[PDB]
């Protein structure tokens, strides 16, 4: 049984978007069909149900009233028209079949719908100064923190290439103002601090910010 | 109504996985099992409690005892590294718990943590970032607390999901914002990393 | 579930006479068609006789045919098989049978729903 | 001078599900019974075979389905199963006979023929007779099921999967139940 999960994406707030599951490998004119999500960090919930020819629907109080479930057997797909959106909604979509032994029976890979607003915005960066990383063996941490930007994602070299060593470019941060930070880190001699020249380059793309920030051992 | 798994669990190859969900609803409900890879949807690995699929492997068993279910993989091979998710209903007028990442090769290593304070330009830009890395730490999870002074600071807190780096263990990193005026109001703050029992603690002060 | 138990077998000389009988349980007996098979060591069940519901057609196996007679008594509920004139390759374990139908192949074992557990016959 | 259509019945090249048992009336017409009816099981109840060639029947009713080698054994008076109680019932005092064949060189394929459909859940048992075609989602617990499949609510019909590796148990094997009605009436279907 093939279930194959289609239109997600990004999607404002109060928009609407609408999922489709193409089924195939049983007679999908029979079957009872299922929309189940699940939220980023969060356990699964159960979203809507339809019967056989599409008379009857039934929700859950979280989409009630927002959600609607419809089927076209013509076409053996099925729906899930969601109107306005909120940023609770945002999980992975997965359509669900009816198959037990005597509910859950058969599961797409899912579709995952990003509830979002965020526009375009190059980052702020910032020094991460040096500080003691390990004393016995004689190195510091020195970075740069690239703060608030959208979207993903950045790309961060050291020394325009040069330094490649040592580098420590940490995945991002999606803050609850939907923009992202993240941070790079190298790892060099303590005795090098007051010698040799840190930069961190930054490029972002998107809004076409290229900056190369020097990191000097100061607070 | 809520079913409580552990967030991660570990074992080597060949031993045996236990993975526990519990629930007041559970005595007189049945639960379910999902497994599920990266990029791919659940699939029902036991179901009635105790029932295998037909094209489950037979080393996957599961059993209740009251308000708590298990799933037992015995001889874990590599293969069986998942997320999984028990599932059941409350019982009145479908739950499921909140998953379980079980790690299937090295040894335990504690999280090396650098803690940075806010640079002094972006205090001119009237904003405060506290920056907490957390690098080369196995297995992979942790959990992050911030302290402004003594006290516990919940707010302005972000932090993200481990993730694997090319040796293996584990980094992740926590972000705390403050406005300038907390952060040269008290006298120091810390982050504090929780990992396997044991707590690694990064404190910086203003200048 | 009808049960069946077969009596009136035993040893007894060629040229020589015996009437099997076969009782069944319940009270409808007059809605089962009755039947004797019998298998000589080594052979499979071979069909010898069977009666329908009115008595009205009855069949015999061709080896029988003319030595052997079968009859019904509803209010006993019993099948009788009268055999005549004996020979020695008539000696076999006998089994009584019975079904709800009467089979236009009256001679497959698979027709019969209920066996008895059967009754050796010798002829010497 | 009609003469009955058998050859449609038994020699047609698809059957019908078991749970949406297909019948034929046959009425007012000439039949050959003893020729017709010359790896056959054939049991006959409450009629004898080598009689029906002279007798006169109001309706003669030909009954057609496809159902698994082990099921045979209920189409007939007085059975109790899946076949009997929830899909095709024959009445205590049935008066016909009933034909069967191994059709696995007909109705199996080598991915499952998953076309022959049966009733596995029902509240109640058939009546003699009786053909329920109707597929709501069956309710086996307290909470109704609103046409959703899911825990304590299942869809009440399965398929054979007929698959020519199967057992005999598991083959299929095709159904001509003929049923022969004297009520009042006239009788029209005489044999000859």
């Amino acid at each position: 049984v093939q279930l194959v999960e289609s239109g997600g994406g990004v999607v404002q707030p109060g928009r609407s978007l609408r999922l489709s599951c193409a089924a195939s490998g049983f007679t999908f004119r029979t079957y009872a069909v299922h929309w189940v999500r699940q939220a980023p960090g969060k356990g699964p919930e159960w979203v809507a149900v339809i019967s056989y020819d599409g008379s009857n629907k039934y929700y859950a109080d979280s989409v009630k009233g927002r959600f609607t479930l419809s089927r076209d057997t013509s076409k053996n797909t099925l729906y899930l028209q969601m109107n306005s959106l909120r940023a609770e909604d945002t999980a992975v979509y997965y359509c669900a079949s009816r198959g037990d032994t005597v509910a859950f029976d058969i599961w797409g890979q899912g579709t995952m719908v990003t509830v979002s607003s965020a526009s375009t915005k190059g980052p702020s960066v910032f020094p991460l100064a040096p500080s003691s990383k390990s004393t016995s063996g004689g190195t510091a941490a020195l970075g740069c923190l690239v703060k608030d930007y959208f979207p993903e994602p950045v790309t961060v070299s050291w020394n325009s290439g040069a330094l490649t060593s040592g580098v420590h470019t940490f995945p991002a941060v999606l803050q609850s103002s939907g923009l992202y930070s993240l941070s790079s880190v190298v790892t060099v001699p303590s005795s090098s601090l007051g010698t040799q020249t840190y930069i961190c380059n930054v490029n972002h793309k998107p809004s076409n910010t290229k900056v190369d920030k020097r990191v000097e051992p100061k607070s | 109504y809520e079913l409580t798994q552990p967030p991660s669990v570990s074992v080597s190859p060949g031993q045996t996985a236990r993975i526990t969900c519990s629930g007041d609803a559970l005595p007189k409900q049945y639960t379910y099992w999902y497994q599920q890879k990266p990029g791919q949807p659940p699939v029902l690995v036991i179901y009635k409690d105790s029932e295998r699929p037909s094209g489950i492997p037979e080393r996957f068993s599961g059993s209740s005892s009251g308000t708590t279910v298990t799933l037992t993989i015995s001889g874990v091979q590599a293969e069986d590294e998942a997320d999984y998710y028990c599932q059941s209903t409350d019982s009145s007028a479908v739950v499921f718990g909140g998953g379980t990442k079980l790690t299937v090769g090295q040894p335990k290593a504690n999280p090396t943590v650098t803690l940075f304070p806010p640079s002094s330009e972006e205090l001119q830009a009237n904003k405060a970032t506290l920056v907490c890395l957390i690098s080369d730490f196995y297995p992979g999870a942790v959990t992050v607390a911030w302290k402004a002074d003594s006290s516990p600071v919940k707010a302005g807190v972000e932090t993200t999901t481990p993730s694997k780096q090319s040796n293996n263990k584990y980094a992740a990193s926590s972000y705390l914002s403050l406005t300038p005026e907390q952060w040269k109001s008290h006298r120091s703050y810390s982050c504090q990393v929780t990992h396997e029992g044991s707590t690694v603690e990064k404190t910086v002060a203003p200048t | 579930q009808v049960q069946l138990v077969e009596s009136g077998g035993g040893l007894v000389q060629a040229g020589g006479s015996l009437r099997l009988a076969c009782i069944a349980s319940g009270r409808t007996f007059h809605s089962y068609v009755m039947a004797w098979f019998r298998q000589a060591p080594g052979k499979e069940r071979e069909f010898v006789a069977a009666i329908s519901w009115s008595s009205t057609p009855t069949y015999y196996g061709e080896s029988v045919k003319g030595r052997f007679t079968i009859s019904r008594d509803n209010a006993k509920n019993t099948v009788y098989l009268q055999m005549n004139r004996l020979k020695p390759e008539d000696t076999a374990v006998y089994f009584c049978a019975a079904d709800r139908g009467e089979s236009y192949y009256y001679t497959r074992p698979t027709e019969y729903e209920f066996w008895g557990q059967g009754t050796q016959v010798t002829v010497s | 001078t009609n003469l009955c259509p058998f050859d449609e019945v038994f020699n047609a090249t698809r059957f019908a599900s078991v749970y949406a048992w297909n019948r034929k009336r046959i009425s007012n017409c000439v039949a050959d019974y003893s020729v017709l009816y010359n790896f056959f099981t054939f049991k006959c109840y409450g009629v004898s075979p080598t009689k029906l060639n002279d007798l006169c029947f109001t309706n003669v009713y030909a009954d057609s389905f496809v159902i698994r080698g082990d099921e045979v054994r209920q189409i007939a008076p007085g059975q109790t199963g899946n076949i009997a109680d929830y899909n095709y019932k024959l009445p205590d005092d049935f008066t016909g006979c009933v034909i069967a064949w191994n059709s696995n060189k007909l109705d199996s394929k080598v991915s499952g023929n998953y076309n022959y459909l049966y009733r596995l859940f029902r509240k109640s048992n058939l009546k003699p007779f009786e053909r329920d075609i109707s597929t709501e989602i069956y309710q086996a617990g307290n909470k109704p099921c609103n046409g959703v499949a899911g825990f304590n609510c299942y869809f009440p019909l399965r398929s054979y999967s007929f698959r020519p590796t199967y057992g005999v148990g598991h083959q299929p094997y095709r159904v001509v139940v003929l049923s022969f009605e004297l009520l009042h009436a006239p009788a029209t279907v005489c044999g000859k």
